[PDB]
């Protein structure tokens, strides 16, 4: 039997946002979706990230 | 929301600080406006007192 297979939302604050990042990569059972089109930027990182 | 409050208060008062930044530039631009103007006052007046001596002067040596 496929697991039912739920969908995540979360969102908050970019500091958080690489905290929370870094908290659910180490408890890494989660798949990613990209979540483009509507009423938001398609997020170009950072410069000195970039760096 | 409860997320709204988080980011609202927390940016909002990185904004907060950010005028109080511009406000202490404001401040140490009005300061030494304020020191140049009473030192042209101070120097003003010297230049004064100095021409009222030299006219008690001539006016004794008439």
């Amino acid at each position: 039997m496929i697991a039912p297979m739920e969908k995540l939302v979360l969102a908050g604050p970019k500091g958080r946002a690489k905290e929370l990042l870094q908290s659910l990569q180490q408890a890494g059972v989660v798949h990613l979706e990209t979540l483009r089109p509507e009423a938001l930027s398609a997020y170009q990182l950072s410069p000195e990230e970039r760096a | 929301s409860k997320l709204e409050a988080i980011l609202s208060q927390e940016v909002e008062a990185e904004i907060q600080a950010l005028l109080q930044e511009a406000e202490a530039k404001a401040e140490a631009v009005k300061r030494e406006a304020e020191e140049k103007a009473k030192a042209l006052l101070q120097a003003r007046e010297r230049a004064l007192e100095a021409q009222y001596r030299a006219a008690l002067r001539r006016a004794e040596s008439a």
